[PDB]
C-alpha cells in the first residue's frame, strides 16, 4: 500500500542497521521499522561483519532493512568448516583449494549481470576473485 | 595616569620624585603615602621618576592602620605644593602634597576626601570627583 | 598497603595466610574485596572490662581474638571498615587465650596494628589487587624526583595511592672543588637509567604520567637536558613522544619533604599540567569540543557512555573520583568492564578528580563520559533517551 | 571518622506504640495512685515492690 | 566561608514544546538521574516545572533546550531576602516596593518588566500579594507582618481597613481604548461627574492640559497623547489622598509632558500623597521629592530600592551600577557623542541632496505651513515640536502620502517610510513580513546585536502581529524601514513605547546605517537625548497646537536647541559628574545668566 521499492546500500557489520539506520529512516518518505530493528537486530547477528547490501524496502509504515546480497560472500562459500578465531589471529588466511566447476554451479548464478561470453567472460571470472581460495581449484 | 583615566593631562610641574611622602587624604586609616614609582613615566640615567597632580603613583602606607602598611598599592596625587601653570596663566600652588589610596582601575579606597583637590584631578578620575568637597 | 607475609601450606594448595597492613582508605576498600565471610582473623584490641560484682574489678591486658567473620560495616568516606564475627575458639590455647569464650567480637580496623586472613577462597584477582595495589578506581599518576647537591630520593606515586612504590636514589653531584669532578655527570647519567628501568617494570609506564623533578639549584633542569640526551643516543621515542610526563620544578628542601614542598606550594604546580591532571584535562577538552559542536563524537552520563558503548564508538574514555568515592562500593565494577568493554573497541583512559573544575563538569554529567574516534549517530536511540 | 554517626537509632526495628487506656490526669490521678499504693494495697514479697515483670 | 548562593528557574511556557523536545528537561538532568526532585512534569497543563529546592545549578537543562525555554541563574541569595509576590511558579516575582509618602511625590523609574505595573496594583488594594506563597484569601495580615521594617507596613494596615481609596490612573495605554467609549460619552461627560473639587476645576484643568478641543470627541476616537490626558484630568477630578499615577509621560509630546508634571505636582501643595512611575528622566526629576529605582532582568524578576533623593536617584540610575545591590543593571553605559567624536567629511554627495519650496497643508481645521529648506546628502535632520503641529503631516507630504494643498514635492527619490502610530493591519506572521521586505538585513551583526537576541524574534515569528506587544512590535518597525535600500528614510517618533534601553538601541541604529551608507534620514522625535546623538541639523515647529503650525528651515545642532529650549523656558545647565542635563527653576540669577548667554544646554564643548 502506502510503499514504494528498494535502496540497496548498507555499509558496515553494526546491526541494528548500519548501527542506528533502524532510526532516521522515516523521513522523507512513510515507513517505520518492519525489520529494521527485529531482523536487523538479525542482519549482522546472522553473517556477522564484511558487509553484504542492505536493501530497506518502504512496504507498509515500515522499512525492510533487506540484508539480501551474491558471491565475495558465496565466493569464501568455497569451503565447509572455519571454526571462528576471536580476534587477531594473525589474519587466519583461509586459502585452500575448492571443487570443480567453479562456474555453471556457482557463478550460473552470478550470471546475468556479468556480460559477453558467459563461461569465458563469467565463469572464468569468479576465478580470479578467489583470493581467499588461495590455492585456486585443483 | 593610564587605566580608567578618561581624559588626557596637559603637562604640569612635577612636584614629587620618588621616595617623597604625601598626606593620605581620604578615610581609609592610612596616614601618608610614600611614592615608590609614577605610572606612565618614561627614562632617562639618573632621572628620579617624579609625579604630579592627578598622576597615579606606586605607594605604601608608612604611618597607618597596619591592615594598610607593609604593601605596595595605587593612589592618585590630588594636592601639591610645587607651583605649577595652567593654561589661563595661572601659577598656582597648594600648602600640603596629597593624594588619596586607590585601585588600578582608578577607584577609591575611601568615601571622603579631607581637604581641597586641584581640578586637573578632578577632570582625570571621577571617582575622585564624586568624593571631592572644594575643587580647586 | 605493605604485605608481611603471605605463605601457601602445604596441607592446603589453595587459600592462603595473609599477614597485610592497610594503610590509607584506599588499602580499606582493598581489604573488602580480599576478606570474605567464614575466612579468620586474628587482631588485638584491649578487652578486660567485666562486671562489678565480685572484686573493684577488671584486670586490662590487650587480648587478642581470633574471630571468624560473618559481617561487615564499610564505609569509605568515612575511613571506617569493620567485621563483626564470633570468636574460633581456640581451644587448642595456642591462640585466643585470656578471652572469653562464647560472646560477639568485632574488629574497627586500624592503619596501626598489622592483622592476619587465615583465607579459604584465595583467587587470582584478589592477588592482583594485593601485589599492584586495587584501585580499579584509580586516584593518582605521579612520580617525583627530589634532588639536592648530595642526596636524592627518587619517590613515586602508586597504581593506587600517594603511597611510594620504590623509593631509588644514586650517587648525586656535590659541589666538589675542581669543576664539579666527572663522577657528577656519570653518575647522574646512571640515575636516568636506574629510574627508567624502575618505572618500565613497576607501572606499566602507561599507568603514571608524572614524573616531578625538583632540586635546590640548577640541578633538576641540568638533569632534564640529561634524561633527553640519552633519549636520542638510544632513540627512546618512550621518552621523546612525551614533553609531557617530565615537569621541572625548584624547592627549598629535597629528602620525602621535597615534594610537598612542590606541590602545596604555588611555585610549581596550579592546574597545569602536574601530569595527574594531565591527559585528564587534555582529553576532557576534546570531549566538550565534540559535544557542542553537537557532532556525535563526544558523549556523557551513566546511561549515554554505556550506550555510546553498545554502539561501538569511543575512544578516550573519563571516569570520576565523585561518582566513585561519593558513597558507592558495588557500582565501579560496572564501570570498569565498561573501560575494558570500550577499548575492547577502542580507547585509552583518564580518572579526573571531582575536588576540582574540571571533575565537578564531568560530574554534573554523572561522572563519565567520552570522546570516539568516529561519528556514530544516535547513541541516545535504541536506549530511548536523549 | 563521622561514619557511624546515628549507626543504633537507624538500625533499631520499629515498634509502634500501643493503644491504651487513658489515664485520668489530675486530682484523679492522685486518687489512682493513692489506692493502688495505700487502700487495696498489693504484695508484699519479703517487704514491696512497685513494678517488677515476673517474680 | 564560601559566600551563600541561590538558584531560581523561570520557565517560559510560550518557548515550550515538550513533544518535540520530548520531556527532554527531566531525562537530561542530572538530578533526576540520581532519583531526585529538580524537574518535575505536571501532568495536567503539560509543562515541565523545575524545583529551586533540589536544582544544582548545572545549566546542562538549559544547553539541551532546543529553544531556549529555561534559565537558571545563580544569586548569592540577594532575592531571597525581599520576596513580595509570585505569580506562579516558574514565573515573574516581585521583589520590594515603593514608599508613599503624604505631601510629596514619590518616583519610579526602570526597565519594562519589572513589576513597576504590579507594584501599583499592590498599593491599590487591587491585588493581594502572596508573599511568594498560597497567602490569597485575604490575607492583608500577613502582608503587613512582610513588611515590617519597611516604611510600607504603616500604609498597609491603612488599606486593609479601607480608610483611604486610592485613585489609579491605569497603566496600559493600548488596552484604554477598548475598555471605555465615550467614558460612557465623550471626555467632557467624564469630566463634569469625576469633578468632585471645584467647579473652577474643571475649567482649570481643562486650560493647563489642553484639553479644550478635546472635550467634544469621545474615548475610542482620542489620539493617544489625548488619551493620556483625560485620565490625568480625572486623577485630580477625583476627591481622595493617594493619587497613583502610572506612566503619565505616554504618547505625550515634549511639551505636554511637562505640563503633566507640573499640574501632578500640585497635589503634594494639597500635602495629598502621590505615587508616580516613568521612563522619562526630564519629567521624573521634575514631579518627584524621592524616587525608587527598579532594577532586574525583564520578566524575571525586579526588585525595588530604598528611598533615595531626586538628584542622587537620578544620578545612579545613569552609571548603570547599584553599589549596595552590587549589580550592573545595564551591560553597557550610556554616551552620547560629543560631536568633536563624529566623522569630518567634505559633505554634498551630488551637490547637496533634493530640495523642498514653500509647502502648505489645510485640513480645514488645521493648517501647516512649511519654510523652503534644504536637505543635504549623508546627513541626518531631527523634528521637534509639540503633537499637533503637523510634524506628521509634513513627513507624510515628502512621503508622497499626502498631497499638499500648495506646494509641490515631487522627487526622483526613493523612500522607505516608518509610521508613528503603529497599528497591525498585515496579515501574516512577523518573520514573513521581514522577509519580504529584505532578508540579507536580518544576516547582519548589526541587526542580531539590536532586534534579534534582546527580544527573541525567533519566538515571535511565529506569533501574529494582532498577537504581538506594543514595544515589541515598535523596534521591529524602526528595523524594517532600515530593511529596504533608499536615498532618503523617514521615521516618525521612534521612541513610542520604549523603555531607556530600547530607545537608546535605536539611536545606536539610525546613527550607524545613515553614516556608513551616506544617506539622509529624517526622524521626529520627543525625547531630547534622541535628537542629539542622530541629528546635525534641526528643525523646529511653532505655533498652535490643533489650530496652526509652522516649520524652519534645518539649522545647526546648536542653533536649533535654542530656539526649541527657548520656547520651553527650561535650561538644562549642565551636571560636571553625569554630564546630564540639569534643569533650572524659573527666575533665579544663575538660570537668568544663561539667558543673556544663549545656553540652554550643555556637552564636552567650550562655552561659558
Ligand atoms: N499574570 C501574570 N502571570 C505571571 N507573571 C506575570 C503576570 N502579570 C505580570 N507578570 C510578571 O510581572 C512582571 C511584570 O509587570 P509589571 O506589570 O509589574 O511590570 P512594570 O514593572 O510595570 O514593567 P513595564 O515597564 O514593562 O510595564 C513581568 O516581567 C511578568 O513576568
Ligand atoms: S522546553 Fe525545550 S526541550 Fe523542554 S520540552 Fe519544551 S521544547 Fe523540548
Ligand atoms: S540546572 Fe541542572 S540540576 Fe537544575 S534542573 Fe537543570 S539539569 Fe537539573
Amino acid at each position: 500500500p502506502n510503499e514504494v521499492k528498494y535502496l540497496y546500500l548498507r555499509a558496515v557489520g553494526g546491526e541494528v542497521g548500519a548501527s542506528a539506520a533502524l532510526a532516521p529512516k522515516i523521513g522523507p518518505l512513510g515507513l517505520s521499522p518492519k525489520k529494521v530493528g527485529e531482523d536487523i537486530a538479525k542482519a549482522t547477528k546472522e553473517f556477522k561483519g564484511i558487509k553484504v547490501t542492505v536493501q530497506l524496502k518502504i512496504q507498509n509504515r515500515q522499512a525492510a532493512a533487506s540484508v539480501v546480497p551474491s558471491a565475495s560472500s558465496l565466493v569464501i562459500t568455497a569451503l565447509k568448516e572455519p571454526p571462528r578465531d576471536r580476534k587477531k589471529d594473525k589474519n587466519v588466511k583461509h586459502s585452500g583449494n575448492i571443487q570443480l566447476d567453479e562456474i555453471i554451479e556457482i557463478a550460473r548464478q552470478m550470471r546475468d549481470k556479468s556480460f559477453g561470453r558467459t563461461l569465458a567472460s563469467v565463469t572464468k571470472e569468479i576465478l580470479g576473485t578467489a583470493q581467499s581460495v588461495g590455492c585456486r581449484v585443483d | 595616569s593610564g587605566n580608567g583615566a578618561q581624559g588626557t593631562k596637559f603637562r604640569i610641574s612635577l612636584g614629587l620624585p620618588v621616595g617623597a611622602i604625601m598626606n593620605c587624604a581620604d578615610n581609609s586609616g592610612a596616614r601618608n603615602l610614600y611614592i615608590i614609582a609614577v605610572k606612565g613615566s618614561g627614562s632617562r640615567l639618573n632621572r628620579l621618576p617624579a609625579a604630579s597632580l592627578g598622576d597615579m603613583v606606586m605607594a605604601t602606607v608608612k604611618k597607618g592602620k597596619p591592615e594598610l602598611r607593609k604593601k605596595v598599592m595605587p593612589a592618585i596625587v590630588v594636592r601639591q605644593a610645587k607651583s605649577w601653570r595652567r593654561r589661563d596663566g595661572v601659577f598656582l600652588y597648594f600648602e600640603d602634597n596629597a593624594g588619596v589610596i586607590a585601585n588600578p582601575k582608578g577607584e577609591m579606597k575611601g568615601s571622603a576626601i579631607t581637604g581641597p583637590v586641584g581640578k586637573e584631578c578632578a577632570d582625570l578620575w571621577p571617582r575622585v570627583a564624586s568624593n571631592s568637597g572644594v575643587v580647586v | 598497603m605493605k604485605v608481611i607475609s603471605l605463605k601457601k601450606d602445604s596441607f592446603n594448595k589453595g587459600g592462603a595466610v595473609i599477614t597485610l597492613l592497610p594503610e590509607d582508605k584506599e588499602d580499606l576498600f582493598t581489604v573488602y574485596q580480599i576478606v570474605d565471610k567464614d575466612d579468620e582473623l586474628i587482631f588485638k584490641k584491649k578487652f578486660t572490662s567485666k562486671l562489678d560484682e565480685a572484686g573493684k574489678k577488671k584486670s586490662t591486658d590487650l587480648v587478642k581474638l581470633k574471630i571468624k567473620v560473618i559481617s561487615e560495616d564499610f564505609d569509605m568516606k568515612d575511613e571506617y571498615l569493620k567485621y563483626k564475627g564470633v570468636t574460633v575458639t581456640d581451644e587448642s590455647g595456642a591462640s585466643n587465650v585470656d578471652i572469653p569464650v562464647g560472646k560477639y567480637l568485632s574488629f574497627t580496623l586500624d592503619y596501626v596494628y598489622p592483622f592476619t586472613i587465615i583465607k579459604q577462597n584465595f583467587n587470582k584477582f584478589m592477588q592482583k589487587l594485593l601485589n599492584e595495589a586495587c584501585n580499579i578506581e584509580y586516584k593518582s599518576d605521579t612520580a617525583a624526583v627530589v634532588l639536592q647537591e648530595g642526596i636524592a630520593h627518587v619517590c613515586l606515586v602508586t597504581s593506587s595511592s600517594t603511597i611510594l612504590k620504590q623509593k631509588i636514589e644514586y650517587s648525586m653531584p656535590k659541589k666538589k672543588r675542581t669543576t664539579d669532578v666527572l663522577k657528577f655527570d656519570e653518575k647522574t647519567e646512571k640515575f636516568y637509567k636506574a629510574i627508567y628501568s624502575a618505572m618500565k617494570k613497576d607501572l606499566n609506564f602507561d599507568k603514571l604520567k608524572t614524573i616531578i623533578l625538583c632540586s635546590p639549584g640548577f640541578y633538576a633542569k641540568i638533569l632534564m637536558d640529561k634524561i633527553f640526551q640519552y633519549a636520542e643516543e638510544e632513540h627512546n621515542k618512550k621518552i621523546l613522544d612525551n614533553k609531557g610526563m617530565f615537569f621541572i620544578a625548584h624547592c627549598s628542601t629535597g629528602y620525602l619533604q621535597g615534594i610537598n614542598e612542590v606541590l602545596k606550594n604555588p611555585l610549581y604546580a596550579s592546574k597545569l599540567q602536574d601530569t595527574k591532571y594531565s591527559k585528564e584535562i587534555m582529553v576532557m577538552d576534546e570531549f566538550l569540543l565534540h559535544l557542542n559542536k553537537d557532532d556525535d563524537k563526544a558523549w556523557y552520563g551513566e546511561k549515554e557512555v554505556v550506550k555510546a558503548a553498545e554502539y561501538g564508538a569511543i575512544s578516550y574514555l573519563l571516569l570520576t573520583d565523585k561518582v566513585l568515592h561519593s558513597d558507592n562500593i558495588a557500582q565501579r565494577e560496572e564501570y570498569l568492564k565498561l573501560m575494558d568493554s570500550v577499548e575492547s573497541n577502542g580507547g585509552k583512559a583518564l580518572v579526573l578528580s571531582t575536588l576540582h573544575s574540571l571533575g565537578e563538569e564531568l560530574d554534573q554529567l554523572t561522572g563519565i563520559a567520552c570522546i570516539l574516534k568516529y561519528p556514530l549517530p544516535d547513541l541516545d536511540e535504541d536506549d530511548g533517551e536523549e | 571518622s563521622l561514619a557511624r554517626a546515628g549507626k543504633v537509632k537507624s538500625q533499631t526495628p520499629k515498634v509502634e506504640k500501643t493503644e491504651k487506656p487513658k489515664k485520668p490526669k489530675g486530682r484523679a490521678y492522685k486518687r489512682l495512685l493513692y489506692t493502688r499504693r495505700f487502700v487495696n494495697v498489693t504484695l508484699v514479697n519479703g517487704k514491696r515492690r512497685m513494678n517488677p515483670g515476673p517474680s | 566561608m564560601s559566600d551563600k548562593n541561590s538558584r531560581i528557574a523561570i520557565v517560559s511556557a510560550d518557548k515550550c514544546k515538550p513533544k518535540k523536545c520530548r520531556q527532554e528537561c527531566k531525562r537530561s538532568c542530572p538530578v533526576v538521574k540520581t532519583g531526585k526532585l529538580c524537574i518535575e512534569v505536571t501532568p495536567t497543563s503539560k509543562i515541565a516545572f523545575i524545583s529551586e529546592i533540589l536544582c544544582i545549578g548545572c545549566g546542562i537543562c538549559v544547553k539541551k533546550c532546543p529553544f531556549d525555554a529555561i534559565q537558571i541563574i545563580n544569586l548569592p541569595t540577594n532575592l531571597e531576602a525581599h520576596v513580595t509576590h509570585r505569580y506562579s511558579a516558574n514565573s515573574f516575582k516581585l521583589h520590594r516596593l515603593p514608599t508613599p509618602r503624604p505631601g510629596q511625590v514619590l518616583g519610579l523609574v526602570g526597565t519594562n518588566g519589572i513589576g513597576k505595573s504590579t507594584a501599583l496594583k499592590i498599593l491599590a488594594g487591587k491585588q493581594k500579594p502572596n508573599l511568594g506563597r498560597f497567602d490569597d484569601p485575604p490575607e492583608w495580615q500577613e502582608i503587613i507582618k512582610y513588611f515590617r521594617g519597611s516604611e510600607l507596613q504603616n500604609y498597609f494596615t491603612k488599606m486593609l481597613e479601607d480608610d483611604i481609596k486610592a485613585i489609579i490612573k491605569p497603566q496600559y495605554v493600548d488596552n484604554i481604548p477598548r475598555a471605555i467609549k465615550g467614558p460612557v460619552q465623550k471626555v467632557g461627560e467624564l469630566l463634569k461627574l469625576r469633578m468632585e473639587k471645584s467647579p473652577e476645576d474643571v475649567k482649570r484643568y481643562i486650560k493647563i492640559l489642553q484639553l479644550e478641543n478635546v472635550l467634544k470627541r469621545d474615548i475610542e476616537k482620542l489620539s493617544g497623547g489625548e488619551l493620556q490626558r483625560f485620565a490625568i484630568g480625572m486623577s485630580c477630578v477625583q476627591e481622595a489622598d493617594v493619587y497613583m499615577f502610572d506612566e503619565p509621560s505616554s504618547y505625550l509630546d515634549v511639551k505636554q509632558r511637562l505640563n503633566a508634571a507640573q499640574i501632578i505636582r500640585s497635589l503634594l501643595a494639597p500635602t495629598k500623597y502621590v505615587i508616580c512611575v516613568e521612563h522619562d528622566l526630564s519629567v521624573l526629576d521634575y514631579l518627584s521629592d524621592f524616587v525608587c529605582i527598579i532594577y532586574g532582568v525583564p520578566s524575571v524578576y525586579g526588585v525595588v530600592t530604598l528611598p533615595a533623593s531626586v538628584r542622587e536617584g537620578i544620578n545612579i540610575f545613569l552609571d548603570g551600577h547599584i553599589p549596595a545591590e552590587n549589580l550592573r543593571f545595564r551591560t553597557e553605559a550610556l554616551q552620547f557623542r560629543i560631536a568633536d567624536a563624529t566623522e569630518d567629511l567634505q559633505n554634498d554627495s551630488a551637490s547637496r541632496a533634493f530640495s523642498y519650496p514653500s509647502l502648505k497643508k489645510t485640513q480645514g481645521d488645521f493648517v501647516l505651513n512649511v519654510e523652503e529648506g534644504e536637505f543635504s546628502d549623508s546627513e541626518i535632520l531631527v523634528m521637534m515640536g509639540e503633537n499637533g503641529t503637523g510634524k506628521t503631516t509634513l513627513i507624510k507630504l515628502l512621503a508622497g502620502a499626502l498631497k499638499p494643498d500648495e506646494g509641490q514635492d515631487i522627487p526622483k527619490l526613493n523612500v522607505s517610510m516608518k509610521p508613528q502610530k503603529i497599528a497591525p493591519k498585515f496579515p501574516g506572521t512577523v518573520r514573513q513580513l521581514f522577509f519580504k521586505k529584505i532578508r540579507g538585513q536580518f544576516l547582519n551583526p548589526q541587526f542580531q546585536t539590536d532586534v534579534v537576541k534582546p527580544l527573541r524574534i525567533d519566538d515571535i515569528i511565529d506569533q501574529e502581529v494582532q498577537h504581538l506587544s506594543g514595544g515589541e512590535l515598535q523596534r521591529v518597525a524602526i528595523v524594517l524601514a532600515l530593511g529596504i535600500p533608499a536615498d532618503i528614510y523617514l521615521i516618525d517618533e521612534p521612541s513610542a513605547y520604549l523603555d531607556s534601553e530600547q530607545r537608546i538601541i535605536c539611536s545606536k541604529v539610525i546613527r550607524r546605517f545613515i553614516l556608513h551608507n551616506k544617506k539622509t534620514a529624517f526622524i521626529v522625535e520627543h525625547d531630547f537625548i534622541m535628537a542629539t546623538y542622530l541629528a546635525d541639523k534641526v528643525i523646529v515647529f511653532e505655533g498652535i497646537p490643533s489650530k496652526n503650525a509652522h516649520a524652519r528651515a534645518p539649522e545647526s545642532l546648536l542653533t536649533g536647541c535654542n530656539r526649541f529650549l527657548k520656547n520651553l523656558n527650561v535650561t538644562f545647565r549642565r551636571d560636571p559628574n553625569s554630564f546630564r542635563p540639569r534643569i533650572n527653576k524659573l527666575d533665579s540669577q544663575m538660570d537668568k545668566e544663561q539667558k543673556s548667554s544663549g545656553n540652554y544646554f550643555f556637552l564636552d564643548n567650550t562655552g561659558i
